[PDB]
Order: structure tokens, then C-alpha cells, then sequence
């Protein structure tokens, strides 16, 4: 399978891509985000058209498709 | 700002 690029945008509203593949789990997502904003993951909600992110969604079973957008807010 | 793309397992990559 291919990567698919999403962007991820914070409640800052800076912009961080992420490649992940159809079948990834997302939470590898989260943590390397949540790694590079200096916060703890669980501080973090992730939404997918206003949809929860769980930690073992894939982009699959939300019908991400590339340049799909993730939105991130706080808890 | 400058384009930041990670890819979760070289950010060019499709494969
Ligand atoms: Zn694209
Ligand atoms: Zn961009
Ligand atoms: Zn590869």
C-alpha cells in the first residue's frame, strides 16, 4: 500500500504532515505529534471532522483519503 | 514556517 499524507493542524493553527499508511493505527500518529508539541498525548484530542481519533483507528476505517485534515485540540 | 512532513513507519517516500 501507499502513504497517504494527512495534515495535521493545532490548536495554533501551524501545520505538521504525517505519512501513514492505510492500516496504521494512529495512535503512532498522536505520540509523534503530541512528541513534537512538547505535551503529553493524553492532553490531546484528535479529531477527524470532528470526529474522535481513537488510538487504534486507521486511516481506513475513517475513509481518510490524501490531504485529508487532522485537528487537534486540547482535552 | 517550512514544510514539516513525518512519516509514520525519507519523507518523499510513497512506500
Ligand atoms: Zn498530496
Ligand atoms: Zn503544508
Ligand atoms: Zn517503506
Amino acid at each position: 500500500g501507499e502513504y497517504i499524507k494527512l495534515k495535521v493542524i493545532g490548536q495554533d493553527s501551524s501545520e505538521i504532515h504525517f505519512k501513514v499508511k492505510m492500516t496504521t493505527h494512529l495512535k503512532k500518529l498522536k505520540e509523534s505529534y503530541a512528541q513534537r508539541q512538547g505535551v503529553p498525548m493524553n492532553s490531546l484530542r484528535f479529531l477527524f471532522e470532528g470526529q474522535r481519533i481513537a488510538d487504534n483507528h486507521t486511516p481506513k476505517e475513517l475513509g481518510m483519503e490524501e490531504e485529508d485534515v487532522i485537528e487537534v485540540y486540547q482535552e | 514556517a517550512e514544510e514539516r512532513v513525518v512519516v509514520i513507519s525519507n519523507s518523499s517516500s510513497r512506500y
